[PDB]
């Protein structure tokens, strides 16, 4: 009855006091991770033939 | 000269029969007389006595009349030029320009009807074998049904182009000409027996044994390609001992029924399967309480699409009208349903098929 | 009466959290990558095709070696395919016939399956006499199993239809931690590459970040409008994207606690069934109900290509552990390998 | 070497393909049926005619394998798991006699579902004998739930049990027309409805399903040849 | 974040009129089919009405067919429900429900007691 | 003879072969005249 409402408030208060960073820092981190692993991406550029077992 | 000796055998027998018939004469009367090709019964001064022309000579034809004038004053017809007894036989001459022209139209209609049936069915057969997403138990029968039409159309085209217009080939009657007619008489009977296989399978999911899936297609392959080998080999052995014609291009003997007998019997029971399926189809639409006008339209639509598949045109149209105008229309409507049959089956069951249309459109749009 | 101040306090918490999200949101990720050369178009063609299923395929999973893959179907069979030689390795006859998900253990010794039977069955592959049997029947859920992912040789997290996720314990059969808080059926969940955190997307248009050790919702990610059907982590572990039935794919950030970009198109109405990420994270592959999948640029929201090899609606897809290729399963009982 | 291991995979594949063929032969000969009902719909009485969330009854009639699937054990949210029954032969729906409006609003959603547009529904109006005494006694008529029942007329094709009040037959055909008008509202020929009637002592329920399932397989074959 | 807030409702005399307003947010109102559902005291949930995308396909339950009136505004994301000649048997809390998938003819889980795409509703009581 | 619809292509092939390519080497249309019967 009333236990569900109080449980949701306790859960919502726990999620309030968290440290969040700017989107600019998060945008730079995802951009750096996607540009530092371009060589490890077989889907970004076609791998040369006779190498992949999916010939 | 094999066509001559068989004609001589029949004309001598006709001389014998009414040489017996004249022996029962009891008691303006032209006495019974035998002309060279036929004999005339006693006629009480009748004018323009008619009878069917003798089929002894190949050029002549039975679907005409022979005219004889007797006892106008007490004597038979006397020709003004020769002053001798003569019977009118000019009307009994086939190969006349009108008769030949109609045959030439039917000849080109068969070539176009079979050449168009190849380009239409090769695309239809190629789609079913390439698109593995359309793999059903009835599609394998359709692929074998379409393969028989292509093989039948190819042999008929080869027979009408490489054998028919060659005169010296028929006089020499080589063995290659007989084995080609054997393959023509086998692929034709195999086409009319696959119509029964399609009819038997169609009368297996709508009337009886509906719940039984995964039907053993061993009997369908035996009835389709294996069974017609029996009527064809019985007629072949009886065609080299009793009636051996050059290239077997003769339709006068009664030994062709050895093959075309079971073929007609297989199509009669196939016509009975059609009436049962349509009767079941109408019963399935009465429970839905469909409109009366829509119910009749659906039954006729499902009937016209099953005639080319089951070969109903050979059962509902077995007669040939002797009338010249009616006979000409029959030859045009029959050759338009026999030669132009592979094109109709391919258009209805492959091009008009809903599952095939969405498959081709989806396969093409993903580019 | 008593629910007034509780709901009002819960409401004020949502506003101050929403204000905190906008306060830490100044530049959209789309504007950051605006000065970067786009990928453009990619040429990916079907390489291998699998033709050994009868009924529709629900879910699949790759392996750590990117060699084998397991798939489930309504016929009650689990086929461990070979991605290279197209040779079936195993065929596990399931007791039930309504399996809705499957999983592949990282060690390659166990496989999972679940569905309307409300029982997650773990099948051992390295048995004694070679006969694949059931190891433990994880019973206790009050709903249909939707998705599950292995953690260790004895720990597995399942997502059933009772809005609760449970951290099971193989060889014991007793639940260790139950993750509650969802008001809708949880459909799919993904694991971060640390075996410490995992996000679950349910049918309440919200994805909750859970903790395996303590066992409660750490963060709640909202923004979707319909039932969430799939979810997947970013390779770095600080972000994740998910798809729903509203034909939109939103990428969220764990540290920012908010969405960054939306991947959707105008003429796309069908809902997303499965999502996956590349090794570098630049490419985003999402399945759809219009019988084909799509490839999205995770940094600029450009459709780099359309994969339309399947005939029926796709229900599962996944990029390999090394990112060399991506498989895709649909309802036409056909599995394909795309590269 | 690699030739020996590859040959082992080829032998293992043919053994699986042989098992897949043997199981497909026994799978295509079975008809899957979804027995779905509302709360306290009395579907357990149909099970008598021949925790866990699925029950399977492999009853066989006329040498035909039928595979029914009970819903008992699941929750009331039928949105995500109803997509698993788009390949079954038919969905057996049981209605017990506002428990009627909930049945009509569920049958409507199943009939209009985008993945269930080719699955046919078999109806079985349970609690017929109690429905007869409810309308005869008048303690709770169907008039309060459906005010249009007063304007409804009994069809001429009614085949009631001899010695029954035509009010019960009128109520039975009114419920039948309510379910039929929903089925024919979006009926495009891909799937039809088969309403029936059942009591607590009826023993011909397996024969009704057999005749209904026979009509379904017999009607979908006509659509393959485009005869319909 | 899908949010559905219901407005109106309260103590009304028998035979009067009442109006309920359902404000919607967090989604596009011109893509999802809307429904109505009520919960009688001591009884399960009961469906009331539903409205199509453009308000063309309108259907009511037999108890209140013709008596009630519904309308939606896609530009405002607000749903309306009109009541006429209230009865003492209609006293219940009315929820503003929306079945999940957009552009779908089917509409599921509206009557279920555990549904996320519906608001807390407003209590309607009919008495003296 | 064939009067059925099945033995109709052989009937057409027979008429064409006799009509333009009489099997006899002389290839002569039968003479119908007062001198002949
Ligand atoms: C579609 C019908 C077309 C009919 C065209 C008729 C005129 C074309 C020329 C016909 C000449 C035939 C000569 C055949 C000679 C032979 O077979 O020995
Ligand atoms: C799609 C394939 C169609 C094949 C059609 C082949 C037709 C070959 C024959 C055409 C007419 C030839 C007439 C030859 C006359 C002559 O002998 O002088
Ligand atoms: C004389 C030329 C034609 C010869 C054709 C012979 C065919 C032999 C029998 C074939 C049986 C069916 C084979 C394919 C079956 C399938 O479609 O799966
Ligand atoms: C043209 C030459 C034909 C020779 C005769 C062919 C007879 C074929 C008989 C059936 C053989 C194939 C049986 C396959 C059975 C199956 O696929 O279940
Ligand atoms: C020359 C043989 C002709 C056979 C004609 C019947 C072809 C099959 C008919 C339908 C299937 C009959 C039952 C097959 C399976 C069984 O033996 O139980
Ligand atoms: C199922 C087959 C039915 C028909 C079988 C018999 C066909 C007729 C056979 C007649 C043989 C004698 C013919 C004498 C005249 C002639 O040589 O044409
Ligand atoms: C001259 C042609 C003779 C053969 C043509 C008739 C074949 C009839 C086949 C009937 C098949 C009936 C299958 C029944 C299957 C079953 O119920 O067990
Ligand atoms: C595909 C079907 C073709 C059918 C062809 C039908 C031809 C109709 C010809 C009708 C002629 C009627 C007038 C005849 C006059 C006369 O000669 O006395
Ligand atoms: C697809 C079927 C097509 C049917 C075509 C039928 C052709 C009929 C031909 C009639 C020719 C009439 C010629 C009149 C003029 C003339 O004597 O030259
Ligand atoms: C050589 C072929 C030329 C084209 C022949 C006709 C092709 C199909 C045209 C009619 C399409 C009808 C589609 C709706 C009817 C249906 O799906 O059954
Ligand atoms: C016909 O025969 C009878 C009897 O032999 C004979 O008297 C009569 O003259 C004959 N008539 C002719 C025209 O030959
Ligand atoms: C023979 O019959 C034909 C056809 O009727 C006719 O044209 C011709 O004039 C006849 N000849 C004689 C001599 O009667």
């Amino acid at each position: 009855s009333i236990a569900q409402a109080r449980k949701l408030v306790e859960q919502l208060k726990m999620e309030a006091n968290i440290d969040r960073i700017k989107v600019s820092k998060a945008a730079a981190d995802l951009m750096a991770y996607c540009e530092a692993h371009a060589k490890e991406d077989p889907l970004l550029t076609p791998v040369p033939a006779s190498e992949n077992p999916f010939r | 000269p094999f066509l001559y000796v068989v004609g001589r055998k029949k004309m001598m027998d006709a001389q014998y029969k009414c040489y017996d018939r004249m022996q029962q004469l009891p008691a303006p009367y032209c006495n019974r007389t035998w002309d060279g090709w036929l004999c005339w019964d006693d006629t009480p001064a009748g004018v323009l006595s008619y009878q069917f022309c003798p089929d002894y000579f190949p050029d002549f034809d039975p679907s005409e009349k022979v005219t004889k004038y007797c006892d106008e004053k007490g004597v038979w017809f006397k020709h003004p030029e020769n002053n001798r007894t003569w019977s009118n036989y000019t009307m009994c001459n086939a190969f006349t320009p009108e008769k030949l022209k109609n045959a030439y139209v039917l000849y080109y209609l068969a070539i176009v009807g079979h050449s168009l049936s190849i380009f239409t069915l090769v695309i239809s057969l190629g789609i079913f074998v390439f698109f593995r997403s359309l793999g059903c138990q009835r599609v394998t029968l359709h692929k074998n049904m379409f393969l028989t039409y292509i093989l039948n159309s190819m042999i008929i085209i080869i027979h009408l182009v490489e054998v028919v217009p060659n005169g010296e080939l028929v006089r020499r009657d080589p063995v290659s000409c007989k084995i080609l007619h054997f393959f023509h008489q086998y692929m034709m009977a195999c086409n009319y027996f696959w119509m029964l296989c399609e009819g038997i399978y169609l009368h297996t999911l709508i009337v009886v044994a509906v719940f039984t899936e995964k039907q053993r297609l061993r009997w369908y392959y035996l009835l389709g390609w294996g069974f017609p080998l029996v009527p064809t080999t019985i007629h072949a052995i009886t065609r080299a001992v009793y009636f051996n014609d050059n290239c077997w291009l003769s339709v006068e003997t009664h030994l062709l029924y050895i093959i075309h007998g079971p073929v007609m019997a297989a199509l009669v029971v196939n016509f009975f399967f059609l009436l049962n399926i349509v009767r079941v189809l109408v019963t399935k639409m009465r429970e839905t309480h469909e409109a009366e006008s829509h119910m009749y339209l659906k039954a006729v639509k499902a009937t016209m699409i099953l005639v080319p598949l089951l070969g109903i045109q050979f059962v509902v149209f077995p007669w040939r009208p002797s009338n010249k105008m009616l006979g000409k229309i029959y030859d045009y409507v029959m050759h338009s349903l026999i030669h132009f049959q592979g094109f109709f089956v391919a258009t209805i069951y492959c091009f008009c098929n809903n599952e095939v249309q969405t498959t081709v459109k989806r396969q093409w749009a993903q580019f | 009466s008593e629910l007034d101040q509780l709901r009002q306090e819960a409401e004020q918490l949502k506003n101050q959290i929403r204000d905190a999200r906008k306060a830490c949101a100044d530049a959209t990720l789309s504007q950051i990558t605006n000065n970067i050369d786009p990928v453009g178009r990619i040429q990916m063609r079907t390489r291998r095709t699998l033709r050994g299923h009868l009924a529709k395929i629900y879910a699949m999973h790759w392996g750590t070696d990117s060699r084998l893959l397991v798939s489930a179907s309504q016929d009650g069979k689990l086929i461990i395919w070979d991605s290279y030689t197209t040779n079936k390795v195993h065929a596990i006859p399931l007791r039930s016939s309504w399996v809705m998900t499957c999983a592949y253990a990282p060690s390659g010794n166990y496989v999972a399956c679940g569905g309307l039977d409300n029982i997650c069955s773990i099948y051992n592959l390295k048995t004694r006499e070679g006969n694949v049997r059931v190891s433990r029947e994880l019973a206790g859920h009050t709903g249909y199993l939707s998705c599950c992912r292995f953690l260790d040789d004895n720990q597995i997290v399942t997502s059933s239809g009772d809005t609760t996720c449970a951290l099971w314990d193989i060889e014991t059969g007793q639940q260790t931690t139950t993750f509650t808080g969802h008001t809708g059926d949880v459909m799919s969940l993904s694991l971060a590459p640390d075996t410490r955190l995992f996000v679950s997307g349910a049918c309440d248009a919200s994805a909750k970040l859970w903790d395996v050790r303590e066992g409660m919702c750490r963060q709640t990610f909202t923004g979707h409008e319909s039932d969430i059907n799939a979810i997947c982590f970013f390779p770095n572990g600080n972000a994740f994207a998910t798809g729903s039935d509203d034909a939109t794919c939103r990428l969220f950030d764990l540290r920012a606690d908010q969405e960054l970009m939306t991947y959707s198109h105008d003429n796309i109405i069908c809902g997303i069934t499965s999502v996956s990420f590349s090794k570098s994270g630049r490419l985003l592959l999402a399945g759809y109900d219009d019988f084909n999948c799509n490839v999205w640029d995770a940094l600029k929201a450009d459709r780099a290509g359309v994969l339309a090899g399947h005939d029926n609606r796709v229900s599962c897809l996944g990029v390999t552990d090394d990112g060399m290729a991506v498989a895709t399963g649909s309802w036409d009982s056909f599995l394909k390998i795309w590269n | 070497d690699q030739r020996n291991e590859e040959k082992a995979q080829r032998e293992a594949n043919k053994k699986i393909e042989k098992q897949l063929q043997k199981d497909k032969q026994v799978y295509r000969a079975t008809h899957r049926l979804l027995l779905l009902g509302a709360g306290e719909s009395g579907k357990n009485t149909i099970v008598k005619q021949m925790t866990s969330g699925i029950f399977e009854t492999k009853f066989q009639v006329d040498k035909v394998n039928f595979h029914m699937f009970d819903v008992g054990g699941q929750r009331d949210e039928r949105r995500k798991w109803i997509q698993c029954f788009n390949d079954v032969t038919a969905i057996i729906f049981v209605v017990a006699s506002n428990r009627l409006q909930a049945a009509l609003k569920l049958f409507d959603s199943i009939w209009n579902n985008k993945w269930l547009r080719d699955t046919s529904v078999i109806l079985f109006l349970n609690k017929q004998d109690l429905l007869a005494e409810k309308v005869l006694a008048g303690k709770s008529k169907i008039e309060d739930y459906f005010p249009e029942f007063a304007r409804y007329t009994t069809p001429e094709d009614a085949t009631p049990e001899p010695g029954e009040d035509p009010r019960v037959t009128r109520a039975k055909y009114f419920i039948r027309d309510e379910f039929l008008r929903i089925s024919t509202a979006s009926g495009d020929g891909r799937h039809y409805c088969y309403p029936h009637f059942t009591c607590s002592v009826d023993t011909e329920n397996i024969r009704r399903v057999f005749n209904d399932c026979r009509d379904i397989i017999q009607r979908m074959h006509l659509r393959q040849y485009e005869l319909l | 974040q899908v949010q559905l807030q219901e407005s109106g409702g309260g103590l009304v005399q028998p035979g009067g009129s009442l109006r309920l307003s359902c404000a919607a947010s967090g989604f596009t109102f011109s893509n999802y089919k809307m429904n109505w559902v009520r919960q009688a005291p001591g009884k399960g949930l009961e469906w009331v009405s539903d409205i199509s995308q453009s308000g063309a396909s309108i259907s009511y339950t037999g108890s209140v067919k013709g008596r009630f009136t519904i309308s939606r505004d896609n530009a405002k994301n607000t749903l309306y429900l009109q009541m006429n000649s209230l009865k003492p048997e209609d006293t219940a809390v009315y929820y503003c429900a929306r079945c999940p998938a957009p552009f779908t003819r089917d509409c599921f889980d509206v009557t279920s007691t555990t549904y996320a795409y519906r608001g807390q509703g407003t209590q309607v009581t009919v008495s003296s | 003879k064939c009067n059925t619809a099945t033995c109709a292509t052989q009937r057409l092939a027979n008429f064409l072969v006799r009509s333009s390519n009489n099997l006899g080497p002389v290839l002569p249309p039968t003479n119908v005249g007062s001198n002949t019967y």
